[PDB]
RNA sequence: AUCAUUCGCGAGGAUGUAGUACGAAUGUCACUGCCAGUGUCGUAUCUUACGUUUUGAAGAACGGGCCAGGGAGUGUAUCUU
RNA sequence: UCCGCUGGUUCCUUCCGAAACAUGUCGCAGCAUGACCUGACUUGAGAUCGUCGGUGGAGUAGAGCACUGAUUGGCGAUUCCGGGGAUCCCUCGCUCGCUUGUCAAACUCCAAACCCCCCGUCAUCCUAGAAAGUCGGAGUCCGGACUGCUGGGGUAAGCUUGUAGUCCGUAAGGGAGACAACCCAGCCCGUGGUUAAGGUCCCCAAGUGUCGACUAAGUGUUAAUACUAAAGGGCGU
RNA sequence: UGGGGCCCCGAAAAUUGACGGGGCUCAAGUCGACCACCGAUACCACGGAGUACCGCAAGGUAAUCUCGUAGGAAGGCGUUG
RNA sequence: CCUGGGGCGGGACGCCCUUGAAAAGAUAUCAAGGGCGCGCAAUGGUUGACUCAAGCGGGUCGGAAACUCGCUGAAGAGUGC
RNA sequence: GCAGCUUGCUACCUCGAUGUCGGUUCUUUCCAUCCUGGCCGUGCAGCAGCGGCCAAGGGUGAGGUUGUUCGCCUAUUAAA
């Protein structure tokens, strides 16, 4: 159940990437728990971080 | 203080562009309009004659007589209807 | 076919936001308009985008609408026998089918009321302060519009 | 007189000397410094404020000052070269009765600047590039803003 | 409501049961001898008097201790409608 | 006596419902005229609060240095006008250009979004009377606030003075602890239901709700508001 | 090394006091999302009142009628003769 | 009389232009820049003929201070203030 | 940056009055601490200083001039 989930989200001023290993259900419950995790450590809505790919690893 | 002149406010409502000043076409100052016809008043600042007041520039007023080489002119400002003399220099049919 | 359903009230808006209101015929709160997709409505509904939340609507959600909540002068409802007295259609599935493939007018309804005043959404909507790209219930809709209008049933 | 008088943005330029009386003259003096005639320094590092902010002819010579001196220490006479890019073009005014007539007579200068605008560059080779930082931080210390550090040239000779 | 199936990571959702049982009320049939109202007190929610000056009055702005009675756009001339 | 100044001016319901603004005024605590409110009548077919497209006005934002002025070095020349110690024996600042770096309410080679006039269109109102006109009665010219305009001035001010919208004034009821003007909402009476804003540990109706993380400081548990502390630093996480 | 979230230092005021209070630490805080419910006189439904306009009347229409200070207009109640 | 109380100061107390003024119009302050209370029978009207400022080169103690020639020159002049 | 204890700015409250400075008496509070208690550094040998941190329980007095607040001066005092 571990998941890939690359994309960039934005780190205040600047554009940052990112490929984060996520353990999930499925894909878009990875997706979900991206988009709750960098939230939670960036403060940035959902708007704010763009999930590029989801891949299962 | 603040004056009430008619060419108050007007250092850029009465310019022309850079590559119009000087003599205009004359084509425009002898051009005809008939009872009714609905024209704008863009007024040309190098005929300092037949001029409406620049309040006025901008606005379309219908054409109502003639008054030599001038026209008359029904012209909307906020609710009133103005009677406008205007040469037509500073005038120019509304295209349909 | 635009649906447009008005959400928020009338204190603290601009008088040509509320004019256009009014030209849509949307007065109060929960009430509903259906208007043709030509650019003057889409102009109309996008002025009007930030107190009514609107979208293509299906024929089936127009012809629940046109049962539970159509009304005839005199506060009269519609019924089936009406719809097929008056139309040529014969029954009002029929009637909001031809309606939403534009081959038929809510106009060709004698003295039916253009408005439609809807209930209050059941469980409530997404909230008037946010719209629906942040998550709110103001603006376009697209076809999920419907949904909102089967929950203000 | 604390910079934070003249500091906030709130009101529209005035800058054409013509028409007022009386500017005192700047205090900063120069605006190049270190190796004016080179050109060739390969890192190029900057400092940007990060916010819409006014700083004072005063406070751009301190800054000016501090990072001059570091980098002199630190580089050697010519082995840096420094630009500071703004002018001080704003006219501060004061008031000094109480609040008739209150159009203040011009007591300074002072640069409008906006958010991401480059205030110093400094120029240096690859070994010099965190003395030019160093100095840069300190001269970033006297400015009424909050101030960042970017690599201008020489991103990849640095890391 | 309950239950069946299904979806959702989950809190829950959808479909059926079910527009059913119920439901403001409108009628009708029994039963009953009170009810309405009034005074006071209690529980729940709400409300900082009144008139005035004021942009703003519960004001630490002005007025009244209380009660009874008295207490303020009238006539002539002229003009207009 | 008079006062433009202070106080008072007595029954009910119903319909509509402002202005705290301009110019003149020995005018500035007043008044007149107009805008705005109200009533009636005449007239008789259009009107434009909104949309879309088009013909026109742009000179604000932004941008820029092409004009007007500022402004930073480098480089090349003015065998010119000029600072320094008899063949003006030679040192050279300004001035004029090519490059760098900056600017402007009272600069513009450019140049929006709003907005304005007019035309068409849809939309709404309109013979149960559009636009227009005439007449009767006024109140009003102490305003204030919020959201924008970096509005102007000011170190700033719950300061002062503008502008667009909307409010309080004159606005209930519901919610923010209370809150003139902040959110929902404009409100005839009674009953039932469902919602808005906001909330759901108790006070207090409804979650000790779900998922994924962060915080160890009682930090926080504070939409807007003038009722919420900064620069700087942290091998805290 | 750069860019970020939250927190800490920087951080001193006068009666005893303010997240509204109690209190709260994988939260009853913050961030990203979601679910259900509560909750107005809003909205819907029924009944009723008044109002506007129309109608000879009977009556018809009102989503586009129902807040209101200064103020205008209409109809009523009361006192004495 | 105005007036960030009044007074002192000043006149924003009549007229004209730029900005303020937010690209229609309007828009305040003891807001910013200011100006005007005149001059001119020519410094006016019309016609004809010409083209200005400033640079570059040529020309005699006519000096880089005159006048004149040639080139450039949409205006960098002049048009009373 | 903090405080609001100086002076300004402003005109929101009070002009059908909130009795105006200073002193005296009595009570209370703050800490940015003068002394008293505990600490750290020192260019701290000791004595005694200088600088900083915690700490508001107690103390912080008597006199000459001046209405003074403030300030100057005197002799005590752990400090006044």
């Amino acid at each position: 159940k571990s998941f890939i989930v690359k994309g960039k989200f934005k780190a205040g001023s600047t554009w940052e990437k990112f490929t984060k290993k996520i353990e999930s259900q499925n894909e878009k419950n990875a997706t979900d728990k991206t988009y709750s995790i960098f939230g939670s450590k960036h403060g940035v809505k959902r708007s704010q971080v763009q999930i590029e790919s989801v891949a299962e690893e | 203080t603040n004056s009430h002149g008619e060419k108050r406010c007007t250092r850029y409502k009465l310019q022309k562009t850079v590559r119009e000043r000087g003599i205009s076409p004359v084509s425009r100052a002898i051009q005809e309009f008939e009872e009714g016809q609905m024209v704008h008043i863009d007024i040309d600042p190098s005929v300092q004659k037949g001029m409406p007041n620049p309040k006025f520039q901008g606005s379309t007023g219908k054409v109502i007589g003639q008054r030599g080489r001038s026209y008359v002119l029904e012209v909307r400002s906020g609710n009133a209807m103005k009677e406008v003399f205007s040469l037509p220099q500073h005038l120019k049919p509304q295209k349909y | 076919m635009y649906a447009v359903v008005r959400l928020r009230g009338q204190v603290n808006v601009r008088y040509t936001i509320e004019d256009t209101m009014k030209m849509l015929r949307l007065h109060k709160v929960n009430h509903c308009v259906f208007v043709p997709e030509n650019p003057h409505y889409k102009g109309m509904v996008q002025k009007v985008k930030d107190y009514v939340a609107y979208g293509k609507i299906d024929a089936k959600t127009l012809a629940e609408v046109l049962e539970n909540r159509g009304r005839l002068e005199g506060d009269t409802r519609l019924t089936e026998e009406y719809i097929r007295e008056n139309t040529d259609y014969d029954s009002i599935q029929a009637f909001a089918e031809a309606v939403i493939e534009g081959k038929s007018s809510l106009k060709d309804i004698p003295k039916l009321k253009p408005v439609f005043r809807l209930h209050p959404p059941r469980k409530g909507h997404a909230g008037i302060k946010r719209t629906v790209q942040q998550g709110g219930v103001l603006g376009n809709h697209d076809e999920n519009i419907n949904v909102l209008l089967h929950k203000m049933r | 007189k604390p910079g934070s008088m003249y500091r906030n943005v709130r009101q529209r330029s005035f800058t054409r000397r013509k028409y007022m009386g009386g500017v005192p003259g700047s205090q900063v003096i120069h605006y190049d410094m270190g190796d004016k005639a080179n050109t060739s320094f390969p890192v190029k590092i900057s400092l940007i404020v990060e916010e819409k902010c006014q700083i004072r002819h005063t406070a751009l010579e301190a800054a000016r000052i501090t990072a001059n001196r570091h980098l002199v220490a630190d580089t050697g006479k010519m082995g840096f070269y420094m630009k500071l890019r703004v002018y001080p073009h704003e006219v501060i005014r004061e008031n000094k009765s109480g609040m008739r007539r209150a159009f203040g007579k011009n007591v300074g200068t002072a640069a409008r600047v906006k958010p991401m605008q480059k205030i110093f560059t400094v120029a240096v080779e690859k070994q010099n590039f965190k003395a030019a930082k160093e100095a840069l931080w300190h001269a970033g210390q006297k400015l009424p803003t909050p101030c960042r550090i970017v690599v201008d040239e020489g991103a990849e000779l640095v890391q």
